[PDB]
């Protein structure tokens, strides 16, 4: 059974080149076209060029010429993607894809992208590793319903952050919002909890907050 | 290059309802044309391929029609799965572009907001930063305005905002809004206030709090 397996994310100063690996199974590597497409945050996809594993055959766009490298390993079964002189404008998810190979009546264009790897998110920044600061959202007191409270997790860098409350056993009401790009070049998120006012005083309500790529944690207590 | 359009950007349906996406090409790209699937956070996922023909294992509710110029795909019945992105992608002439995607979103009844406001903490004023948050939660449809007001002025350009992905079991979206303000332009004043306009208030709620006075 088939997959394509890429590797992690990165994240790299403007100037400097992304290599992104793709690594095959359930099938011969060698009879099907590799393809690379790559996604920005909230934006649609863009073909960024193919390459026949079984001829080592390549083409890109017009758009990457010079700046795309696709490469492969017959023996390992692995496609490589290389993007060099990145600009923050190059922030994206990186997929490969697979689609029928050579060729029958222009059947490589006839068939699609049919099985996709998980996609590999580059972040192409000047910013550095950075952790994030864990700050309490708390009503002004407990009013004259139902209540809400919060985490804001600030000033952190790269993505992502996973956020959950009380451990985990606090599900219901959650929401964690998409982070934003500050001006400063770090990112900034909120995550609150919608709860009944009758039980504000009666229980603790911490947000856990993870942060790996700094290895960071940090269990935060909200209360009015 | 040849352009995709895609036509409309955002639709808006219930479960069980016909889905009918549009795809404009710019020049002939005669059949070649594919449909995927996206869903957040997830590979797109092959539908259609040359125009018509139905990827292994698709089940028979899409079909798409069209040659040359013009391209429908047709969900024939909505299944709660079904709400995603959708893209076209032409595959005649280089470089095989893609349309802008259609967003097929869920439709039901017009829900009010609730607003909360957050003042920044103690902890945070140590830093020389002030974070103030308002939040919209579980509203329909997604068009909403916020608006920051201190001692009366309105600010404009010095908050962040974003908004949640249409809710697991009731199809509500909620918003987070940050003001951010240095700790000498915060302790200068004295009332904060967040102003929203929705669809299902009559009139425009405002919550504010007074700094120092909580
Ligand atoms: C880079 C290359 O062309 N081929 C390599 C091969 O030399 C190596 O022994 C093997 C083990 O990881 O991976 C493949
Ligand atoms: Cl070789
Ligand atoms: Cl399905
Ligand atoms: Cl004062």
């Amino acid at each position: 059974q088939v997959q394509l397996v890429q590797s992690g994310a990165e994240m790299k100063k403007p100037g400097a080149s992304v290599k992104v690996s793709c690594k095959t199974s359930g099938y011969t590597f060698t009879n099907y076209k590799i393809n690379w497409v790559r996604q920005a945050p909230g934006q649609g996809l863009e073909w960024m060029g193919w390459m026949n594993p079984d001829t080592d055959s390549t083409g890109y766009p017009q758009k990457f010429q010079g700046r795309v490298t696709m490469t492969r390993n017959t023996s390992i079964s692995t496609a490589y993607m290389e993007l060099s002189s990145l600009r923050s404008e190059d922030t994206a998810v990186y997929y490969c894809a697979r689609s029928y190979g050579s060729g029958s009546y222009y059947r490589d264009y006839y068939y699609g992208m049919d099985v996709w790897g998980q996609g590999t998110t580059v972040t192409v920044s000047s910013a550095s590793t950075k952790g994030p600061s864990v700050f309490p959202l708390a009503p002004c007191s407990r009013s004259t319903s139902t209540a809400a409270l919060g985490c804001l997790v600030k000033d952190y860098f790269p993505e992502p952050v996973t956020v959950s409350w009380n451990s985990g056993a606090l599900t219901s009401g959650v929401h964690t919002f998409p982070a934003v790009l500050q001006s400063s070049g770090l990112y900034s998120l909120s995550s609150v909890v919608t709860v009944p006012s009758s039980s504000l005083g009666t229980k603790t309500y911490t947000c856990n907050v993870d942060h790996k790529p700094s290895n960071t944690k940090v269990d935060k207590r909200v209360e009015s | 290059e040849i352009v995709l359009t895609q036509s409309p950007a955002t639709l808006s349906l219930s479960p069980g309802e016909r889905a009918t996406l549009s795809c404009r090409a710019s020049q002939s790209v005669s059949s070649y044309l594919a449909w995927y699937q996206q869903k957040p956070g997830q590979a797109p996922r092959l539908l259609i391929y040359d125009a018509s023909n139905r990827a292994t294992g698709i089940p028979a509710r899409f079909s798409g029609s069209g040659s040359g110029t013009d391209f429908t795909l047709t969900i024939s019945s909505l299944e709660p799965e079904d709400f995603a992105v959708y893209y076209c992608q032409q595959r005649s002439n280089w470089p095989l572009t893609f349309g802008g995607g259609t967003k097929v979103e869920i439709k039901r009844t017009v829900a009010a907001p609730s607003v909360f406001i957050f003042p920044p903490s103690d902890e945070q004023l140590k830093s020389g930063t002030a974070s103030v948050v308002c939040l919209l939660n579980n509203f329909y449809p997604r068009e909403a305005k916020v608006q920051w007001k201190v001692d009366n002025a309105l600010q404009s350009g010095n908050s962040q905002e974003s908004v949640t992905e249409q809710d697991s079991k009731d199809s509500t979206y909620s918003l987070s809004s940050t003001l951010t303000l240095s700790k000498a332009d915060y302790e200068k004043h004295k009332v904060y206030a967040c102003e929203v306009t929705h669809q299902g208030l009559s009139s425009p709620v405002t919550k504010s709090f007074n700094r120092g006075e909580c």
